[PDB]
């Protein structure tokens, strides 16, 4: 665990130094406060280990991890909204600082341009696309806007997997395709890791609907476990047998 | 003698058919309707306009700023859909047609919103030619400050938490007027500024250019309703707004001078024409 | 000593997992779902298990005859979907669970139907390796040949223009069980001898072998329908004594017909004395499960 | 237009010398009527011309236009499958029949290998991967489907316009792509004219579709016109003036 937990801690202390609230107070306290209020995602952890794994420097991939931490974060409040629990803010502060959220995660990102580093340009670049793909309309989007058909104990689990897929999968595949590119890796194993973090978010996704959809043959959490590890394969490093770790 | 229609029609044309083509319909087909339908709704297209004029009058061509100009529309999109929706200005119609939540639903509209976000960044990022990445990457960084918490986003949001006190400051007012209008009238100019190769002299003065006309805007909207709650005329005077919006106009002008006269017709009859419009 | 059993428990098995694998959820999700809903719901299996065993047969390996296997199985369920329809025998249960136009309504039945059959040919177009494309190309043909006009849908048109009279030919009826249950079964057979390396004579014994247990698979099933329950069968029965359908039972009651099914079953083995006893097995170990399963 | 009458003719010849009734009547029959009762389609003329305007002659992809008017056939008789009116066969029978008439179009592409030309074997493979792929869920059944989703005066117009693209488009970006390959065209000239279908299809399709829901911008004949063109230089030929005439 210390491993893990210092990765998302290393995150976190960068998106604080990050963060700052000021003046003017009514826009970056909810810009703050929204953003540590999401849950953490295995997402921007991915971004870093996969890094790690490949050889590079986990600073390599900070700022990919918090711009990934911070497109799901606005994705949350986007979703709820409507008024289901107790909000610190308004519906319009939110959706209106979830709006906010993502467009600080690129200018992290574009502001972390080493130039010194004759790499940096093109590997960025890469990774913007990336990122903005799988929070685009055909990624994360197309999961948020699935889950809306869904209905407890009438939608099948295909159809469940499918929304797990587009809603969680996609931007944890993003996370370690980006954390491999960050870190220099080959085609061929940005590729692997892609994959292996479409299952690995599957998922975690079909957990966070465990807890509603109580029909989940113990079956499907074993396919994909199974796909993850698979992926793993021809791959080393401790990582190559810490990275199988959400599968067990 | 520029004609200023003709100039501004070409322009339009040729960025609904781009926006047309970066846009289409695939699944899930509701979403990438919401998108249309907003979108393609046609406009004035002036933030387009704005990033390819910028772009030619260093220097640079079209076809480079286009996915740029493509990815401001994109975002003025997105946040007319927001603005609509019931938890903001809660409005039944928007250039012409019901709006966006009205025609599929406040969830696909927050979505369709938060996709056009998204994808502006993905749009310029790939299909951007004709340029080097770390312009590219320095252009992505410029259309982010613009539109979040230093730019769009915060001005909307102080703009939100305005409404409760029927009393309100003038600096207040111009922060609100900035952020809200101006910052995506200053992206505009500078993502294409930099497409183009401008020098960063000419950047800084097209960014002058850009918060001019954008104050220009609303403080001429001030002046109309009035002439035809806080606002110019309340605090300072119609007189001395009046004064105030001549001497925006005038320090836009001033910023293009720099310029080909040639090239900057279309922006000087631009800020001339948010001056002494009717309405 | 052949244990039939875990053998079928292996195969099953190992054709289930591929299945699942090659018709993945995606756009337009409902078409993928209702096509995942029929091709999952699992049946025996029998044609991807025939398929498999005898490419093994010949000397071939599983991997080079799964997508092939697939395909059938495929096909197979795309029949029964269609079969199923209002306007065809218009059936309420499958595989153990509504029939797809009940859970998905008549037109998202019609097509996921064609999808299946339409990705069969993808499937076994792109996905086959270890065999040669003039290979692939001519297993392709062989596949379209049983499936079409001269197999499967030539006995199921046959069958439903003779439901119209209760005047029923003694060979108006071989020619639907040849056409209806066995083209497949020949088809099955062939495709995997035929990408396993089999030479002629062997695919042409094989193809005269899945014939006999061809007109075994569809007497057995007309003896279950009268004998048997919908519970047990996973599928709506007994409905050819409520339809002018023309079964051997009723030709000839139920006794002459498991009799006339042992006879197909002694003829089948009887063909496979071509091969050596060992390589066998598992076609005669199948021949005995298509005579003998209770469902 | 003389030379598509032609074009047309030689597909049919070749049907006609290709589906024999023959006993069982009562199979054949409806499988020769249906097959011809189906309105031609471009999709499969373009087929023909797109191989010979790239230096192949027609005869090298007589069974590829003839599967692909098969194909549409089949989707064609399945589309109209209720007791609407008296159709000359009962709707078993013509459901039966479409799921025959499919698999014949991949029974004549296979028997169509000449074992003379070295390079048939891939050519063909590579073809039977495009048409049941454009026949598959992804393409015209993709069409098929949300065909029923329309309700005429309240549908817009870019619905109907993607139901226009998968029901159409597909098949024709099917049959110019396929003509290239069975004329050995390159790779650049595959995607080309793969292209130029997709919107010669979607066009058509519109004209099928002004017969009742006619609020139709006359701009979106325009653009897809005008895409189509746009897609056409580079090309050079009698055909590339030829082809150009199908668009305007
Ligand atoms: C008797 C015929 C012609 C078809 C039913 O086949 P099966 O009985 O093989 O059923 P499944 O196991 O696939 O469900
Ligand atoms: C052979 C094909 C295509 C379908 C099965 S014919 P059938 O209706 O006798 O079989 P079922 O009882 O419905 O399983
Ligand atoms: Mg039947
Ligand atoms: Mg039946």
């Amino acid at each position: 665990q210390p491993y893990w937990a210092a990765i998302e801690a290393d995150i976190e202390r960068y998106l604080k130094k990050s963060i700052t609230i000021r003046p003017p107070e009514t826009v970056f306290g909810p810009m703050h406060h929204l953003t540590f209020a999401a849950p953490a995602t295995a997402a921007s952890t991915l971004c870093l280990a996969a890094c790690e794994l490949v050889g590079g420097d986990r600073s390599q991939a900070m700022a990919a991890a918090a711009a990934i931490h911070l497109v799901h974060a606005a994705a949350y409040v986007h979703e709820h909204l409507p008024p289901a629990i107790q909000h610190k803010y308004g519906p319009n502060v939110e959706l209106l600082t979830g709006d906010g959220i993502v467009p600080f995660g690129f200018e992290l990102l574009a502001g972390s341009v080493d130039p010194a580093r004759t790499d940096d340009p093109d590997r960025i670049l890469r990774v913007i696309i990336e990122i903005s793909r799988a929070g685009g309309p055909e990624g994360m989007i197309s999961g948020l806007h699935r889950e809306e058909e869904i209905v407890d104990g009438n939608t099948s689990l295909d159809f469940i997997e499918y929304v797990c897929k587009k809603k969680y999968g996609e931007m944890h595949a993003c996370g370690a395709a980006c954390g491999a590119i960050l870190g220099g890796a080959a085609e061929e194993e940005i590729q692997k890791l892609r994959n292996f973090g479409l299952y690995q978010g599957t998922l975690r996704g079909m957990m966070e609907m465990k807890n509603s959809h109580q029909l989940i043959d113990e079956n499907i959490i074993g396919k994909l476990k199974e796909l993850a590890l698979e992926e793993l394969g021809g791959f080393h490093g401790k990582n190559a047998e810490l990275m199988s770790s959400l599968v067990a | 003698m520029f004609d200023f229609d003709g100039y501004m029609l070409r322009k339009a044309k040729s960025v609904n058919k781009a926006l047309e083509a970066a846009v289409q319909m695939k699944e899930p087909l509701k979403i990438h309707e919401s998108m249309r339908y907003s979108l393609l709704a046609g406009g004035k297209r002036v933030r387009p306009m704005l990033c390819i004029a910028a772009c030619e009058l260093v220097g640079g061509d079209e076809s480079t700023a286009m996915p740029a100009a493509c990815a401001v529309e994109m975002i003025h999109t997105m946040s007319l859909m927001h603005d609509d929706l019931p938890c903001m200005d809660n409005d039944d119609l928007r250039r012409g047609k019901p709006t966006n939540h009205m025609a599929f639903g406040e969830s696909v509209a927050v979505l369709a919103g938060d996709a056009l976000l998204s994808f502006a960044f993905e749009h310029v990022a790939a299909a951007t030619k004709g340029a080097p990445p770390e312009r590219i990457v320095r252009v992505l960084g410029e259309l982010a400050v613009s539109i979040g918490s230093e730019g769009l986003v915060a001005g909307q949001v102080v703009d939100v938490c305005s409404e409760g006190m029927a009393e309100v400051g003038l600096d207040h007012l111009e922060f609100i007027h900035h952020h809200k209008t101006a910052a995506l009238l200053q992206g505009s100019v500078v993502l294409g500024a930099i497409l183009g190769g401008g020098k960063e002299e000419e950047v800084a003065k097209l960014r002058k250019f850009a918060n001019c006309i954008g104050l220009l805007f609303q403080v001429v909207d001030d002046i109309l309703d009035v002439t035809k709650k806080t606002t110019y005329p309340k605090l300072i005077g119609v007189e001395k707004s009046k004064e105030f919006a001549d001497r925006l106009n005038r320090e836009a002008q001033e910023q293009l001078l720099h310029f080909h006269p040639h090239r900057a017709a279309p922006l000087i009859a631009l800020a001339n024409y948010i001056a002494y419009r009717d309405n």
